[PDB]
């Protein structure tokens, strides 16, 4: 892939029933808690976390790279105060795809203060195919897909220096 | 049962700043969201902001931007609201209440509030003068006497009549803030006139923050 | 910002009546709407969350209804410990707003102000100010006008007024209008009168006194 | 177990899949168990399978 063209496929403001405004000190911005910019951390809005549902027909004219995530809490109380229910799921589905993650609340070593983890997965969505997210807990939804704008022989060099 | 213990009342001079507290007690820390609703004397409810334990993020109302700053302490399960450049408009009661989720849920329970009083004024206690009942013996009819608890700072005073033994027919009004920057307030009783020569009417007035306790006996007229 | 517009602004109702209050929103806020009660002197108190849900321990007579932009709060039979102001509040959006509040009073048959007038005490007059007091005792409804005339000269900025909370027993109000003069100006003048316009009052009642006569 | 040993260490564990419910109760009292093993890199949680086998 020689060039990506970012597309807003599942805009953050659509999530009218959940809290789209997460964050942590681990993703800090100016000392203030932030998060990944292309990701949305759907949490509960006042007690409830109803079924989160998302969809996108790939009408952008090329294959599209899409990333999503599930959140693995530390204790049960994290789980309840973030998603209300225990025992949730995070289904993603296309035509080549049918993944249904279910979350693993379990204590762990503090990386960046956090004994909790986000597990991220990914797919290519073919032209005119349709991606569906449905969850009742722990989804970290995408906001964007990347469209493959330029294809060609490229590479990734593992250098630790800079360009002249 | 999660309880809320909020800091004591403050009187601050203008242009200074206040920082009030909320210790949340009876539940685990990160399930907490702390919110502050202020309320001016006589007006109603106004959101200041709040803090979400689980993300450590704070939210302000844009009305307050620059002045308000919210923080917390997990050791203490104690959150903090700090208002700066205080003006006399900032005088209000400041309730802390626990809400739910990152979207600030409903607010339960509410604390009892922290009276912040912004005044370049000056903490004296009340002068008590008698509202003496009258030269009209309307007899067969009824008469009104009182006390005028004038010129004190700050709130609040408490008035009772005869050591809590005259409770009936008394009327103790809201205070008023006066030109002076100081408060005043009157308390009155209507009382059968055929008791004007028998009954000893004294009012008992108590201003804590000046620890003034005055019992003033009110006698009628004479002329 | 989302405007929560609560009507009516006040509501006198008899006991046992059903009261309904409304809260309308500048936007669709789904059922993201709660309802508070603030009794006089106390903190607010949650009564209903997510438009329809009643907090445990709130009595049955409180019900909450409403779905999109119009919301309704109903006490089925008013009970004397219900008179309070009530607020609504929204989440959904975020600068978190309240309504301005709806004031519950009790309807009773109208009443007359036992009007009394109090010349300043001699010890206050030792000090340099003189405060003269007019009392309107135990009257309903609470709307009353009180004007100060010293030497048939209508007054201005020196009245300061205060009203009591509605009486638990006979559902009636008391007011205190207090005139403040310099001592000089108090001993300059003779006739101080306090003039009350009410509603159980066919003609405006005027109570008065002349300095140094009884 | 912290690795205070002075080299990388091969660690092997297990999870026991019982033949019936009674086994599972007379062995571990409760049902709906987990075995969860964690490191910096690793994070597993197996829920055991009760089933009658060859
Ligand atoms: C995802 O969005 C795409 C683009 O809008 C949809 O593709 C289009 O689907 C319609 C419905 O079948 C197709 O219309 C049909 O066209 C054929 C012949 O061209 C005609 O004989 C039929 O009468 C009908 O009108 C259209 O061809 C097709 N376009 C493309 C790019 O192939 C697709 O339906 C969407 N997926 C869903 C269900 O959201």
């Amino acid at each position: 892939v020689k060039h990506f063209e970012k597309v807003k496929i599942l805009p953050k403001d659509r999530w009218t029933q959940h809290t789209t405004t997460g964050g942590s000190r681990a993703c800090a911005v100016s000392g203030n808690p932030s998060f990944f910019r292309n990701m949305v951390w759907l949490t509960k809005k006042g007690s409830d976390y109803p079924v989160a549902k998302g969809s996108y027909n790939n009408t952008s004219g090329e294959q599209m790279l899409i990333i999503w995530g599930v959140h693995h809490p530390n204790d049960e109380t994290e789980q309840r105060t973030l998603y209300q229910n225990v025992g949730t799921y995070v289904s993603v589905g296309t035509s080549t795809l049918n993944k249904r993650s279910t979350p693993e609340i379990a204590t762990r070593p503090k990386v960046n203060g956090l004994g909790s983890r986000m597990e991220f997965s990914w797919t290519l969505l073919d032209m005119w195919d349709t991606i569906n997210f449905e969850s009742t807990g722990n989804l970290i939804a995408p906001e964007y897909g990347f469209k493959i704008s330029k294809r060609g022989s490229s590479g990734i060099m593992k250098t630790e220096g800079t360009l002249e | 049962e999660v309880q809320l213990v909020e800091s004591g009342a403050e009187v601050k001079k203008p242009g200074s700043s206040v920082k009030v507290s909320c210790k949340a007690s009876g539940g685990t820390f990160i399930t907490h969201v702390f919110t502050w609703v202020r309320q001016a004397p006589g007006q109603g409810l106004e959101w200041v902001g709040g803090f979400i334990a689980i993300f450590g993020t704070s939210n302000y109302a844009q009305k307050f931007q620059g002045r308000v700053t919210i923080t917390a302490d997990e050791s203490t399960s104690t959150a903090y609201m700090e208002l700066t450049s205080l003006t006399s408009e900032d005088t209000a009661v400041y309730y802390c209440a626990r809400g739910i989720s990152g979207s600030y849920g409903w607010f339960d329970p509410w604390g009892q509030g922290t009276l912040v009083t912004v005044s370049s004024a000056s903490t004296k206690g009340p002068s008590v003068f008698p509202l003496a009942p009258s030269s009209k013996s309307t007899s067969g009819g009824t008469a009104a006497l009182g006390c005028l608890v004038k010129d004190y700072f700050p709130e609040p005073v408490t008035v009772s009549w005869n050591s809590g033994a005259l409770t009936s027919g008394v009327h103790t009004f809201p205070a008023v803030l006066q030109s002076s920057g100081l408060y005043s307030l009157s308390s009155v009783v209507t009382v059968p006139s055929s008791s004007l020569g028998t009954q000893t009417y004294i009012c008992n007035v108590n201003h804590k923050p000046s620890n003034t306790k005055v019992d003033k006996r009110v006698e009628p007229k004479s002329c | 910002d989302i405007q929560l517009t609560q009507s009516p602004s006040s509501l006198s109702a008899s006991v046992g009546d059903r009261v309904t209050i409304t809260c309308q929103a500048s936007q669709d806020i789904r059922k993201y709407l709660n309802w508070y009660q603030q009794k006089p002197g106390k903190a607010p108190n949650l009564l209903i969350y997510d438009a329809s849900n009643v907090k445990t321990g709130v009595p049955s007579r409180f019900r909450g209804s409403g779905s999109g932009t119009d919301f309704t709060f109903t006490i089925s039979s008013l009970q004397p410990e219900d008179i309070a102001t009530y607020y609504c509040q929204q989440y959904d959006n975020l600068p978190i707003t309240f309504g301005q509040g709806t004031r519950l009073e009790i309807k009773r048959t109208v009443a007359a102000p036992s009007v009394f007038i109090f010349p300043p005490s001699d010890e206050q007059l030792k000090s340099g100010t003189a405060s003269v007091v007019c009392l309107l005792n135990n009257f309903y409804p609470r709307e009353a006008k009180v004007q100060w005339k010293v030497d048939n000269a209508l007054q201005s900025g020196n009245s300061q007024e205060s009203v009591t909370e509605q009486d638990s027993k006979d559902s009636t109000y008391s007011l205190s209008s207090t005139l403040t003069l310099s001592k000089a100006d108090y001993e300059k003048h003779k006739v101080y009168a306090c003039e009350v316009t009410h509603q159980g009052l066919s003609s405006p009642v005027t109570k008065s006194f002349n300095r140094g006569e009884c």
